[PDB]
């Protein structure tokens, strides 16, 4: 009755109900404010390759997709919370997206464009750029899915615990 | 020398366990794959081996003038593979019956971010209509326990929301649920899955009328001989 | 040349059909027998469009089990050559025998000569309605797309069914 | 004021109102009424190859589609009709089929098996095998659609006039 | 090892289909011999193997006075191989039956070209006869059908003129038929004779009276084992 | 599944209903009319030797026998309708 | 030295002619394509060129009471892109204005074997309605004009259907249409669409609600400079 | 092997097309002389073989 071992790599997939991650409602026309904030898991390593897709299921609180003018960003920082300018992985809009199938078909499948890497203490972020007219955002009723640990299409997102030469050349940056 | 067959709800043998969780939130045993005599052992393989779970609940309301509209029925739905009209599903994300006439019923309309829902029969006054959704929010893992009845260990403890498995086409090549990790069983050992989430998901309801089991496991697996 | 590229459905003089009761799994759903003369080959990767169905029309329950397994010439189960085992609600009746996305393939290949038996076996549960194959169909592969699978038959050719006959 | 010279070789595809195919309306079930019937045009060749398309969009007279468990089958004759039995390029059903696309995206163009090579007055005629309670069929209001002339998809059917040593080899069936 | 060995309306095997035309020129399918599981192959072979064939229609009349005689058939009708008194013949080239009385009817006179006949007595005014003739017009052939239903090849695509048939006497050398082409059997393969005609033709009327079959069609063949 | 295969030549019959022959009545006594015509069926070719049968039922509209005086022609033409004599 | 453009409606130049067929079955010039003098040659190439065509024809009714309906339009109509119902498909398969009123209509559904369609609002007795629905049968091809007014030759001699340009979604890159041939312009040179077909098509009604032109011919080409 | 011969309003078989053409200034076909079964090849020469027209309204 045994399982088999495992590589320190597990490939897995990224949501906010995970708790190492925190959502936060929006107002209207503030790209400044994090709506997402990934922190590190304190000991753990994660490893997004390039090739990696996102499923930004956002909508109101009545539902509805917002604007499709509205522009989302993800942007690595410090162990402060402050972003690098370098290391942007995507900048783009809804409008490109197809909700009823954005994390199903490939054809339609959004994915960065730079590799990143996470240590114990970083952190990633969310930023959405909105015109005035929207109706803000609403977290409980939007979700996230970040990257694919089922399908034969997609990539996965790769954590490690701390091995010695893997993280001696990790923490390189 | 193998082959590849599939455990599920019933499968190879009338020893498999299914039972519900409880509403205090801390995890339990939903399902018992027991293996039997008839094989030797039998093999999991993550990423590999395909895997299907249609959970369902079950919820009840008292009619009355002008309840047509279901309330906020404390469950996050989802439109399956993003749809949200019922007949261009995969399945239907939920079913309605009346008791009292003791007959199906069809549904007209959802409303998802408030969780409500909207039938095309007005109930009676003193009626009893029963309803089967979907099951939403919770988180799944499965589970081994030799033959004594002692935990050996989880799989990949990584526990999957239990949404992905509404969202994707099941049905459809390249889509499929699978999962991460493998795991061989030995002849009176026990592997099992196991929940947490906060409604409570029911099979074998006899007033059900478009089957006998409205919550299916499905999962391919391979045997040796 | 002497292969010949076909499907196979119910309608046909090798193939008999036997409605079922309720739940009783050992029976005979479908049974293929050889063509005495000819000789069959499948190999793996195969579809499969079990049109099952009850008297009614409607479809069975999703939780049945279906099988396809290989017999011998007695008509007993080998147990093991099972080219198939899953549920119906797998499918989609809808759309099962037209998009590859959807197409359900076998696990193995498969040979079947002038006395060899595939069985298929159905595991319903107590509540349901039967089988009805008059209503109810299959059909087995196809030679269309370029995508799937057909079946390959033959006439006795010396070498290959020399080769054959080592089962 | 040029126009291009062409090979003899034309890139078409097929269909019921051309002047060398007729059609005939038919009852339920008779698997031998030649529904279709196409001859050779009195001096061309035609010319398909084996991994063609097809559309049979067949239907009734009240416009609804046929039984899926329908056969459709296509097939080569003599000068006088009889079929010589082998050339067989089609065995399938109608279900296999979806009208609202089947001419559309490759992974679901049904194609043929072999090849085919008519002659001045050689003839190909396509079968219909229903059970008893259909609602018959209605060439008015069906049609049918052979090969592609106009896509980056699929293939078209060569005909050509008579050049000698083609000819010559091309006749030694 | 092989026999020469006839099949014929029922023969060796009661499966051999028999079906009736169509009004609509449209060659179909007259009759289907089928082989069965307990042979092996047969051969058929023109310029070697007999065969026999007696067709035969049906049609009807009311009664009334100083009608002794009936009108001409829709049918060419010829003498039958020689002769033109029935009861010299090797076959009635038709025969009467009244309904009402319920019986056979001798037959008198006849008039081939203009296709009309004369009776033994006057029916009553309203009964009514039935009358089955032999066949005139129509172009005959052989086709095979694999297993599959799927056709497989006419055999020496040149019909033969129906009447012929009638206008040799069957049941002697260089009279009998023997036609042109080969064909050979397999399992659950299937043979069929084909016509088109104008008329239709008929088999198994209640009401003849030599026998439970109107017509017949037999032909000789070799068998393997 | 086999059916033999063919020698070229294949030994058949004629009658009025095929198609490649075409009948047409006359009136009384016009002798230059075709009554029947047969023309080459455009691909094949037909070979009748001598000592070839004849049943020429000839008969009116009620069907009853002509006159027997009457004489029967049988000729081959050019290929634009005009009889040769000869052959 | 080349670049790409595109022949529409209006394309590169206000002399284009637009002129419509007979009621005659026989075909007619649809539209001429004449070069101007700004360029210096164009250039056709079949199998690499898309092309594109929203044909459009008219009809028109009377009302009374119960004419929610409209008649088979002696028009073979079909779906688009396989596709049926109207807010879904690429585009309208037809549309209709109340002239009295002098305003659009939506329209319920459509029955493409009757060639009906059932609409929304009953006009009135004694209004008027014209329709614009695309158009059914028709045969087109191109012809190549002189200067001087005299046919040269037809392109590819083998006409096209118009109803595969409906069957097929236009815009989906590789569906796209791509006729055969080629053809070469001169300066004063002209290109004509011609066509046959039974019914009447149009352009530039003033009552279309969408646009000021109601049907469209568009073709990629090769230019020079 | 080759002879002359005249096509004509009658010529040679009645499966000739005679019609008459349009008001509006476009083109018709007024005469269709089709070949028939009987004949292999019909073959005229400009510049050789005369032509006659009597056109009358």
């Amino acid at each position: 009755g045994n399982i088999g071992n495992l590589s320190a790599e597990k490939q897995i997939s990224v949501y906010d109900g995970q708790p190492f991650v925190d959502e936060q409602d929006v107002p209207a026309d503030d790209p400044n404010t994090p709506a997402l904030t990934i922190e590190g898991p304190d000991g753990y390593v994660i490893a997004v390759d390039a090739g990696t897709p996102i499923a930004p299921e956002f909508r109101d609180s009545n539902g509805n997709k917002l604007d499709p003018s509205t522009r989302v960003i993800v942007q690595k920082c410090d162990r402060q919370g402050n972003p690098l300018g370098d290391g942007i992985v995507f900048n783009d809009t809804l409008g490109r997206f197809d909700y009823e199938q954005m994390r199903t078909d490939p054809d339609f499948m959004r994915k960065t464009a730079k590799s990143l890497m996470i240590d114990e203490r970083e952190i990633v972020k969310v930023f959405v750029d909105i015109p005035a007219g929207a109706n803000g955002y609403d977290a409980d009723k939007s979700r996230l899915t970040l990257g694919d640990d089922t399908s034969d299409f997609g990539k996965a997102v790769e954590i490690v615990d701390h091995d010695e030469l893997s993280d001696a050349e990790t923490r390189a940056v | 020398y193998t082959i590849s067959h599939t455990g599920g709800t019933l499968g190879s043998s009338k020893v498999t366990t299914a039972a519900n969780q409880t509403s205090p939130q801390r995890e339990t045993a939903i399902i018992g794959f027991e293996c039997p005599r008839k094989f030797a052992e039998i093999e999991y393989v993550g990423q590999r081996d395909s895997t299907r779970f249609i959970p369902r609940t079950t919820e009840s309301i008292t009619g009355t003038a002008g309840d047509d509209t279901v309330v906020s029925l404390t469950a996050n739905i989802q439109p399956v593979a993003g749809e949200t009209a019922i007949e261009d599903q995969d399945y239907p994300v939920a079913v309605a019956y009346n008791v009292t006439q003791g007959v199906q019923v069809d549904i007209d309309a959802v409303d998802y971010a408030a969780d409500e829902v909207t039938l095309a029969d007005n109930p009676a006054d003193g009626d009893t209509v029963k309803v089967w959704p979907i099951m939403g929010d919770g988180d799944v893992q499965f589970r081994l326990v030799n033959q004594f009845g002692q935990e050996e260990g989880r799989v990949y403890p990584w526990a999957t929301p239990l949404y992905r498995w509404h969202d994707f086409p099941q049905l459809k090549r390249g889509r499929e649920i699978n999962l991460h990790g493998s795991v061989t069983w030995e002849e009176n050992e026990t592997v099992e899955v196991l929940l947490d989430a906060p409604q409570a998901i029911t099979w074998e309801d006899s007033d059900y009328p478009e089957g006998q089991y409205v919550s299916t496991f499905e999962q391919d697996v391979e045997i040796t001989l």
